[PDB]
């Protein structure tokens, strides 16, 4: 496992996020809302550059819960992860696990930038930023936790430039989501 | 001519100068700055928050 985990919290993400980005999805283009049955059945006839078009209006703010990612079934995951790594036992396969240093989630995020650079939005970059912080805390956004890590990481100049603010961001993320 | 001039607390970063009694008497610059940004800079936002 390179660069990851089984542990990483956005590994899982759950029906209060993974329906409402879907219903965050079907606003962007043209689509009906009327139940399960038709946010797919649009989308099952959608051309693929479109539908990948509404992938980049979404995925460049809002951070990192509300990627898409993996969902916990019932035929697939009895249990998150946490609880699940010690659900797991007496089963033999050896572990070479390892992060880089470059893994940020704007380095995760630089070919995202690039059509958001291409028609032109410099306002989803400072949204991006504070998104990602408010994901820095816990995945319901306690302050509590979010005003603790900022006082860690030291980060809260975000007034004038975007020297070290963008940097101990990226310090911020990775020993969080990566490390 | 006696011993090492020492320099003025500055309060302003890039300054907050001290002195440290050992056998040279050297400048230092900044005492417990981690540690006095922990009660001063944390805990001021934990506790009245
Ligand atoms: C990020 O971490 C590195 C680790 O060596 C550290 O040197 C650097 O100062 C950190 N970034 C910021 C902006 O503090």
């Amino acid at each position: 496992l390179m660069g990851g985990s089984a542990l990483s919290p956005a590994a899982v993400i759950s029906h209060e996020r993974a329906q409402q980005q879907a219903i965050a999805l079907a606003k962007e283009v043209s689509c009906p809302m009327s139940s399960s049955q038709e946010v797919v059945s649009c989308l099952r006839q959608k051309p693929a550059n479109v539908l990948n078009d509404a992938q980049t209006k979404l995925l460049a703010v809002s951070g990192p819960f509300h990627y898409w990612g993996p969902v916990i079934d019932g035929h697939f995951l009895r249990e998150p992860p946490a609880r699940a790594l010690k659900r797991s036992l007496w089963v033999e396969v050896d572990l070479l696990i390892g992060s880089s240093q470059d893994d940020g989630l704007i380095n995760r995020a630089k070919a995202v930038k690039q059509f958001e650079e291409s028609r032109g939005r410099t306002s989803s970059k400072t949204a991006f930023y504070q998104a990602l912080q408010n994901s820095l805390g816990g995945e319901d956004s306690d302050a509590r936790v979010e005003a603790a890590a900022t006082w860690y990481y030291s980060l809260e100049h975000s007034t004038d430039d975007y020297a070290s603010f963008s940097r101990a961001l990226e310090n911020a993320t990775r020993d969080y989501f990566i490390i | 001519t006696f011993a090492t001039p020492w320099p003025d607390f500055v309060p302003r970063a890039g300054g907050e100068n001290y002195k440290e009694f050992s056998e040279l008497l050297p400048n230092r610059q900044g005492l417990k700055k981690a540690d006095c940004s922990f009660w001063s800079k944390y805990i001021s936002s934990l506790k009245t928050s």
